[PDB]
RNA sequence: AAAGGUUUGGUCCUGGCCUUAUAAUUAAUUAGAGGUAAAAUUACACAUGCAAACCUCCAUAGACCGGUGUAAAAUCCCUUAAACAUUUACUUAAAAUUUAAGGAGAGGGUAUCAAGCACAUUAAAAUAGCUUAAGACACCUUGCCUAGCCACACCCCCACGGGACUCAGCAGUGAUAAAUAUUAAGCAAUAAACGAAAGUUUGACUAAGUUAUACCUCUUAGGGUUGGUAAAUUUCGUGCCAGCCACCGCGGUCAUACGAUUAACCCAAACUAAUUAUCUUCGGCGUAAAACGUGUCAACUAUAAAUAAAUAAAUAGAAUUAAAAUCCAACUUAUAUGUGAAAAUUCAUUGUUAGGACCUAAACUCAAUAACGAAAGUAAUUCUAGUCAUUUAUAAUACACGACAGCUAAGACCCAAACUGGGAUUAGAUACCCCACUAUGCUUAGCCAUAAACCUAAAUAAUUAAUUAACAAAACUAUUUGCCAGAGAACUACUAGCCAUAGCUUAAAACUCAAAGGAC
RNA sequence: AACAUAAUUAAUUUCUAGACAUCCGUUUAUGAGAGGAGAUAAGUCGUAACAAGGUAAGCAUACUGGAAAGUGUGCUUGGAAUA
């Protein structure tokens, strides 16, 4: 070969483009700004889904609650209106770290960290909180923490083993007879190893994407 | 040739197929420029009806008009095809009767 | 007339008659033979008749032949471990040379059959697709199944053109 | 290929062209209906509409699907490592999908592209290497590897930037082209995206519309052809005109070949024309294309023997000379010379010399011989130097040679002789014949490098029978290299090398023809 | 050009800025004018070749000429050869 010539401009463009992105990164106060009259984000002109309109006008964002508290509410408990309606058992975050967006003129946008207690079961380590820019958060009062966080676990009643599908059960029993294993035991699937979290369970904010800085 | 010589040379080199008057195309469209007579190379004797045309490619060629009697004139449009006129040397194109200005021979 | 002496050597059937398929260890086979002499006649016949057959079945093995460098002919195999297997082929017929190397460094018939079956594992007769890969392109070819509309027109009620007319009529 | 037609007065050989088969595109003429497949001038400019969303905000998707064949000899196959803009598992592993560095082997054209010019190694920083006739480099052309893959996405290879600023998504338009599908319906199926989900979205796709391009089932009948190849013509008209042919050919008054008729033949919803594609080296080289003017050294492929040379004209140098000329001298005819016959020329001639000089040039007989040398070439005598062992065949881009003619400088010069002059002949005679005289043939230096340099036989080792195309020189096997692929254009054009400059070697195409050519 | 702030949850900022413009060259098209080859095809001037073609023919080369061609030198037979 050896006629594949070098492409200096292409290499220059890639680097130059990447550099500009780092320099002109947007902030939470800009990406997540909202126009409440039209419920449309100015940065991208994305209109929020219809099912979110009522809460955007009726509920507060997390750092709107925390900006009014000393130390940005470190140690306080915060729950979500969606959890309160969906789950009877206590669901909340125990705040541990909070990085407000200083650029915001009301310090109403930022990031937070805490320890999750979902449906009465508590995680062992603190991680970043997702959906901090949602209009769904409710600060728990200090005097009501004891009654709010009181939970008694019920004995688990979800089945631990189930039958095999009709064809897959016959193929298992047939193999037994072929191999000489004589038994009338019913093949049973074990569901303990593979139990699914609820669909609304908090997800990992650290591995989540962030929107780009090109305005629409 | 020896087996070593056949190996070092391989299969016979094949001269490329040079194109003809139509340039490897079924037909071309041309505009008549002049109408004249051409004399067939001996031993034949006739006054063969031909015309010069400017083809769509931009070149100019001589085209034999078949049939007994044509109404072609300058500035007319014709559809030429391949096929040499055996007696007429250099005439490698022919006009298609019944297309554009050229028409079918009037039956007697 | 096909050129050269013994033109049968230049036929695919002859090249495929070779039976020495070397083990994966074998990497090189140097052939040292003499063009003149009496005790090297079998070696000369081995280079003439057998080296083509060996190379055909062992395309990745380097066969390099040296002439009139030593008093006697021999074969030396170089293995991937670094071992060198020297064979002395003097006073030995070309057929005897082939049999000797087959025994010491040739794959057994059992091993070769197993590799053949493994190669075809992913061909299934039931699979449908192009002729290059499959027996039947479509299920229409099978007997008892609905035939291809091109060969046999489908019933009117099985046609989208007809069904659409009814939906409009409804 | 199971072949056929066509070189001639005729036969044989060689050899090209064409015919018969198959398929696609376009065009002429012609056609009902239904089912199916496919839709295709143009990387040209694009009017309008649509082709990407989803969803309790964050995110995910819009990186796909769909399109085109832009660029690039670009690739195929295989090895290694690594991640993954992922999936599904574990706190550690199975996949799908990619990326990077590579290489067993394979991979378009031109060698008139023959040199590239840093294209290598080492690791004190030196060494001077690397690729290439086993095809480097340069240029040109092309999508290939086909369950699919690769490249491209308005242009500037790229796209920070700049610019002439976007349909190569679906439908559609302009222009252009021999080339002509709906500015359509639906997300019901499948696929993709999103969502936990009911679900939503999609010019992917599905079901339709359009079109003899193909296939299938039916119904109607049209198209071409009718000298030979090659199935099939009646009558008239025309008269080398008008026309016709794929090839050979037909037409100047009885045309089975043109036109119109008539009847037959072939195919048939088609049919014929044009264009394109499908078939591709184990054959030859005295006389038909083809053994190189000669020899030597390499690397491969083959071969297997251990010798050679041993005074007939190789070659080079020096010396030498018999015959016949030439010059000089003596004597001497009156003419001499020349042709088929003449003329001119000449009497500064002629004849003799057992007179002198010369050593220029060329070597009778032998030779009815067949030697030497690589070939070219070499034969008057003598002397000196000298040919000789590589198993054998096989070499150019290297080296050394290479008749004659020719060029360069200095000499030679008996005779011969291009040119030139004079004389004849002839219608003319820039010729054949006569006479005169140059370049030149000779020597010494150098160049030139060409021959019908032809035994028109490459070399080498076998065989002489299990063998007549013709003629020549009986046939034929094996090994290696060179060379050839219809004729002419063409010992030409261009390119490169050369002491060559009106040169040699190397060496095409357009175009024309249906033959050219060999033997009898 | 690559540092500096900050630090009793922890982060901020830097992580640059010019010049990638001409090219030296290399191909192709245009063709003043000057040539070649071929065919058209009734001609003109000679008769060079094919017969011993009426001077046997040809090769290389040189010179000469309306034109084919002529002459020289060596070579070839793809001519002849008894008086
Ligand atoms: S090919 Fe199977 S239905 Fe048509
Ligand atoms: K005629
Ligand atoms: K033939
Ligand atoms: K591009
Ligand atoms: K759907
Ligand atoms: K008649
Ligand atoms: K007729
Ligand atoms: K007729
Ligand atoms: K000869
Ligand atoms: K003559
Ligand atoms: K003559
Ligand atoms: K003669
Ligand atoms: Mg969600
Ligand atoms: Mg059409
Ligand atoms: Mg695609
Ligand atoms: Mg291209
Ligand atoms: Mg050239
Ligand atoms: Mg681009
Ligand atoms: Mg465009
Ligand atoms: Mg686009
Ligand atoms: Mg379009
Ligand atoms: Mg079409
Ligand atoms: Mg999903
Ligand atoms: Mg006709
Ligand atoms: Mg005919
Ligand atoms: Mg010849
Ligand atoms: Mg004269
Ligand atoms: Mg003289
Ligand atoms: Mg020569
Ligand atoms: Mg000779
Ligand atoms: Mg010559
Ligand atoms: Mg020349
Ligand atoms: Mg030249
Ligand atoms: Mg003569
Ligand atoms: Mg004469
Ligand atoms: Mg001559
Ligand atoms: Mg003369
Ligand atoms: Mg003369």
């Amino acid at each position: 070969r050896k006629k594949v010539r070098p492409r200096l401009i292409a290499e220059l463009a890639r680097r130059v483009r990447a550099l500009r992105e780092q320099r002109n990164q947007p902030r939470d106060s800009q990406l997540y700004a909202l126009d409440y009259e039209t419920l449309t984000r100015p940065h991208s002109g994305r209109r929020l889904p219809v099912r979110a309109w009522a809460d955007v006008r009726r509920e507060s964002r997390l750092l709107q609650l925390l900006a009014r508290l000393p130390l940005f509410g470190l140690g306080r408990l915060v729950t979500r209106k969606s959890w309160l309606w969906q789950h009877d058992e206590p669901c909340y975050w125990r705040l541990t770290r909070v990085r407000p967006d200083y650029t915001a003129q009301n310090l109403d946008h930022g990031r937070a960290w805490g320890i999750l207690t979902f449906k009465g079961k508590s995680e062992d380590t603190a991680r970043e909180i997702e959906q901090v820019m949602y209009h769904d958060w409710r600060l728990v009062p200090k005097h009501e923490e004891e009654a709010f966080t009181a939970f008694t676990a019920k004995p688990e009643d979800r089945l631990n083993s189930v039958p095999y599908p009709p064809l897959l059960r016959a193929m298992i029993l047939a193999e037994r007879q072929k191999n000489g294993d004589t038994s009338v035991q019913e093949p049973l699937l074990n569901l303990e190893r593979t139990r699914m979290r609820p669909w609304d369970y908090p997800a990992k904010q650290e591995t989540k994407g962030r929107a780009k800085g090109t305005p629409v | 040739a020896t087996l070593n010589q056949m190996h070092r040379l391989g299969p016979r080199k094949e001269p490329p197929k040079r194109l003809g008057p139509t340039e490897g195309r079924p037909q071309l469209k041309g505009v008549v420029l002049r109408t004249f007579i051409r004399k067939p190379k001996k031993p034949n004797s006739a006054n063969r009806k031909c015309c010069r045309v400017r083809l769509s490619t931009g070149k100019e060629a001589v085209c034999f008009i078949p049939g007994e009697g044509h109404t072609l004139q300058e500035h007319h449009v014709v559809l030429v095809e391949g096929g040499r006129t055996q007696d007429l040397p250099g005439v490698k194109l022919k006009v298609v009767r019944g297309k554009y200005d050229c028409g079918h021979v009037q039956k007697k | 007339p096909m050129k050269g002496r013994f033109p049968i050597r230049r036929t695919l059937q002859y090249l495929g008659r070779g039976d020495v398929v070397f083990k994966e260890s074998v990497k090189i086979m140097t052939v040292n033979y003499n063009t003149y002499g009496e005790l090297g006649e079998g070696a000369r016949k081995f280079v003439f008749f057998n080296i083509p057959q060996i190379q055909y079945k062992n395309p990745w093995v380097q066969i390099m032949m040296f002439k009139n460098m030593t008093p006697s002919p021999f074969l030396r195999f170089y293995l991937d471990s670094g071992e060198q297997v020297l064979v002395d082929v003097e006073t030995k017929s070309n057929k005897e040379i082939m049999e000797h190397i087959k025994k010491i460094l040739g794959k057994k018939e059992e091993t070769l059959r197993e590799e053949e079956l493994e190669k075809q594992q992913r061909f299934h007769p039931g699979n449908f697709g192009p002729r290059k890969y499959c027996l039947r392109e479509c299920m229409c070819e099978v007997e008892g199944q609905v035939p291809c509309p091109g060969l046999v027109p489908l019933p009117k009620e099985m046609t989208g053109k007809y069904k659409a007319a009814l939906k409009a009529s409804t």
